[PDB]
């Protein structure tokens, strides 16, 4: 009877809600999210009044139950979607913040290892220029020693640092890639890598040239090791978006389900 | 036991690896409390502002700053250190009438006389008429006393003589970027001498050998370094004005250590530039110039 | 008359279709694509038949014109998503392919320059061992000559190749990241950094003494330069995805217009 | 001016830089047009294959192959090279009853003795009864070198605490050295040339120099300069450089219808700080200033 009058509106809203949640899913900041939420709230309130009225046009105890259920599932679905957007925004800011910090740290570490590399080379020139004066004075016995170090320490150190420097550069690249990482597999790969690579640098750093600098670095690696959380937060951002998607899928499936019921209720009327 | 915080722009050059020995050694000789924080690089301004703020937190009475830019704390120095008295260590620190109220002493050698000392060596080796001598300029980038300051200096000492500049190539002071600049030079052909940064010259030393023109192009540095020195020691280099770095460091330490014990210190100090040649290597002067071997920045 | 059961059957298939496209756009291979296609093809054909019936019961011209466009537009849209999914899969496979080819090439270049770093290193130790015999036979003049060629040659080179290795390494890392790049910004950032590092290396390597190895390195860099398109291709995937998401948003709007018209047809008839 | 194509598993080693000098040197004497390719690393089995093909496409009259794996071409060598004659170089190249049709000669020393020499050196220095001796084995990855060392120590007082396995990387082995230095239960470290080369530097920083003995199982410019400074004790040389010359001599001879012995295998010469024979060093290690050549 007059049921077909309400039923339509429900179908009209159903299509607007679906539109509104997509709008909400696209929120990019706290405002957009809030306004979208505003419209979604009203629209949903309207949908509830019409569903209520359409409920008076029936006395089937079983049917209205199903109806109330479809209604409930739609309510929970839209609320979870909202929770999801709330998190999307939180995790974005938080990963950018934490990644920025890390960048600064690993960048410093890379520059530190670089400076050591260039000091180690300068001191090589010197350590040799000294072989000269040491040679002229004919203290050949010492010139011998001065050569052994130039190979056992001076030369051997140059390679050690080149390696350290490659590891720090690698690490820095991983962090640079992290701020826009959305591939679950890749996030885990870098995560495993970043961890193993930090272990290696934690000991390879102990055996550098100066002990007072094996502290500066060991400290930077400690600051970075504590920051490894960011990768789990990146996985959390992944799962959050994944769930957001699935929810929007169910949103459609939940409405064709609600409407499928309002139809059977507009007949038995 | 005195809070003195030295802030370098980095610690990669032998130049600063030496300026280091200068503040370090002059810190145990004055028994002060000196800690060193290097910004890790010239474009690392943000990091120095923080290390500058870190100095204060550490409670540095007076801090010796080697700015990664003259106009960096021109209107803000106090805003990062407060009442702390600053001592410029090696670079021009341009403050405002207000900020300036912090600078109590500053060391620093006018590079004009480094380029001059270099051009003077060649104008004396190729007096007007001696015979047109084509030279190649490989100074450095396009800012930090690597251009107009040293240029005009070099230019003056070279103007009234028979020395012509074939051209000039600019590029950051990276050995590789300069090497590339040297190679291009060797390829030209008319080049008699190459006057450039210690970086350029160091590269030229290996490039002239690798290209059998060791004795065909003369190398003239615009400053000294452990590499340009070894070259002088082996005639691989002709000239090189030393602005004594190790001492340039001691000077800054003393300056602040005196202003903090109210003793007399030279407000605007600056060592005297000494001419160096393959045999003109007076030990006493290279000691106040390039750090020892086996040494290590501390 | 029975315009109702029709208009409802449509308004339902509409919401039933919106899901079939969101499925098709998600397919991750050629098997899954076909599937979604049929599930969609069926659902669409039905909707069409039901639109014919519902459309025959209303002799209103302005509305039938609106319904023809409504239905056509929906068709046009689903046809585009279809194309979009074909490109998605095509691109993903092209990217995985092109990227692996660069990774092997880049890997070789890394190992090649690593080798020169180790050699130069060895050779340097051998050269200092030489001075040992010179110093024993007290051939002073020679000892100085070797020391000189330890700094001007060995030390210099070491640093020289260390950097070359660093650059080759920096490039491998970029390639290892390429495969999964989906952020339009990051992609361009990596794209510019790749070209700059490729120009520098092409330059540095050329000036290196090692005859045979200078060519090999140059050959690898040329092969790598010719594969740079992958970044354009990565950006095309960015684009294809944005389109797909935008098409699907149009789908709603469209099926929204379709139902709005069929309902106006129902009101007209009954 | 016959075309001979040499394919090594890599060229990072002092060992292979040396094999290289030998081939280049020999090629110059034989008057043959040599070409050297290098797989870039033992793992690169696939890359060596493409290189074998690359040799053939060049029109190699003969191929001197330094296989990356013994069974790598056991059943398909003819499929890469075709019918061009091949000569096994430093490592053992295992072929088929159909594939062997191509192998016309082979240089190379069994690694078993390379280690045996190490075992004898230690055993003949600490005989059964003299007193217990603890050693750590930094022999690299995870065999023949091991077996021999084991067979040359079972009758003396050489106790092997443990063998720390790992890849032959300076930094990886350096780390293994450092651990050993912490067991404070070790006297002599018997490991790869790489391990030993690193040990010389780590011990020099822990004053353990004159506390731990370094016994390498093969030669390297680093290990030699070590024996020359007495900072290393033993070191068995399988005369790398000579081994290289041998292959070029083998091949060029085959291609010219000349007499040559097929299974040539130098005699492993022992080394100590005191006994450094000038000849042995020239037929083992590349000269000062020699850089890898490929034509």
């Amino acid at each position: 009877g007059s049921a077909m009058i309400e039923a339509r509106q429900v179908s009209e809203l159903s299509t607007r809600i679906i539109s509104s949640v997509q709008m909400l899913s696209n929120a990019q900041n706290e405002q957009e999210r809030k306004e979208a939420g505003r419209v979604l709230f009203e629209q949903l309130e309207s949908l509830l009044t019409h569903i209520k009225e359409l409920g008076g046009e029936s006395f089937d105890s079983k049917l209205l139950d199903a109806l109330e259920s479809n209604v409930q599932n739609v309510i929970n679905n839209l609320a979870e979607l909202g929770v999801t957007v709330e998190r999307k925004l939180w995790l974005a800011k938080e990963i950018d913040t934490r990644v920025e910090e890390m960048r600064l740290l690993s960048e410093e570490l890379e520059q530190l290892t670089r400076t050591q590399v260039q000091n180690t080379s300068t001191i090589a020139v010197a350590n040799v220029t000294h072989i000269y004066d040491l040679l002229e004075a004919n203290k050949k016995d010492q010139v011998y020693q001065a050569l052994d170090a130039l190979v056992e320490v001076d030369l051997d150190l140059t390679e050690r640092l080149h390696e350290l420097h490659l590891l720090a550069f690698k690490m820095l690249n991983q962090i640079e890639e992290a701020r826009t990482l959305t591939n679950v597999d890749r996030i885990q790969q870098i995560q495993t890598a970043f961890e193993n690579n930090l272990k290696i640098m934690k000991r390879r750093v102990l055996a550098v040239e100066d002990p007072t600098r094996s502290k500066q670095m060991s400290q930077l690696l400690t600051e970075l090791g504590k920051r490894q959380v960011v990768f789990t937060i990146l996985l959390q951002q992944y799962e959050n978006n994944e769930q957001s998607q699935q929810l929007m899928q169910k949103t459609l499936e939940l409405f064709s389900e609600l409407n499928s019921t309002v139809n059977k209720l507009v007949d038995d009327s | 036991d005195e809070k003195i915080c030295a802030i370098y722009p980095h610690l990669k050059d032998s130049y600063w690896l030496s300026v280091n020995y200068g503040m370090v050694s002059e810190a145990e000789k004055q028994g002060v409390n000196l800690r060193v924080l290097e910004a890790g690089g010239y474009p690392n301004k943000s990091r120095q502002e923080q290390q500058l703020a870190l100095c204060t937190q550490w409670g540095a009475n007076a801090i010796i700053l080697g700015t990664v830019d003259p106009h960096a704390y021109e209107h803000n120095l106090k805003s990062w250190v407060g009442n702390t008295p600053v001592f410029a260590t090696v670079n021009q620190l341009d403050l405002d009438e207000e900020q300036s109220t912090l600078l109590k002493g500053e060391v620093g050698v006018d590079w004009y006389w480094m380029g001059y000392e270099a051009g003077k060596y060649l104008a004396e080796r190729h007096p007007k008429g001696s015979g047109k001598t084509n030279i190649a300029l490989l100074l450095g980038p396009r800012t930090r006393g690597g251009t107009k300051p040293v240029t005009t200096g070099f230019y003056e000492a070279i103007k009234n003589s028979d020395i012509h500049i074939v051209d000039s190539f600019w590029a950051d002071n990276d050995k590789e970027l300069q090497r590339n600049l040297v190679q291009r030079v060797i390829d030209m052909g008319n080049i008699d001498y190459i006057v450039g940064s210690a970086v350029a010259i160091e590269a030229a030393i290996s490039e002239l050998r690798s290209a059998d023109k060791t004795h065909d192009i003369g190398l003239v540095s615009v400053y000294l370094s452990h590499g340009v020195y070894r070259g002088l020691l082996r005639n691989k280099v002709l000239f090189a004005p030393t602005d004594k770095m190790v001492q340039q460091g001691r000077l800054s330490v003393m300056q602040a250590a005196h202003y903090l014990r109210h003793q007399p210190y030279e407000k605007q100090a600056s060592p005297i530039i000494k001419p160096l040649t393959p045999k003109t290597l007076h030990d006493d002067t290279i000691e106040e110039s390039l750090s020892p071997s086996e040494y290590r920045p501390t």
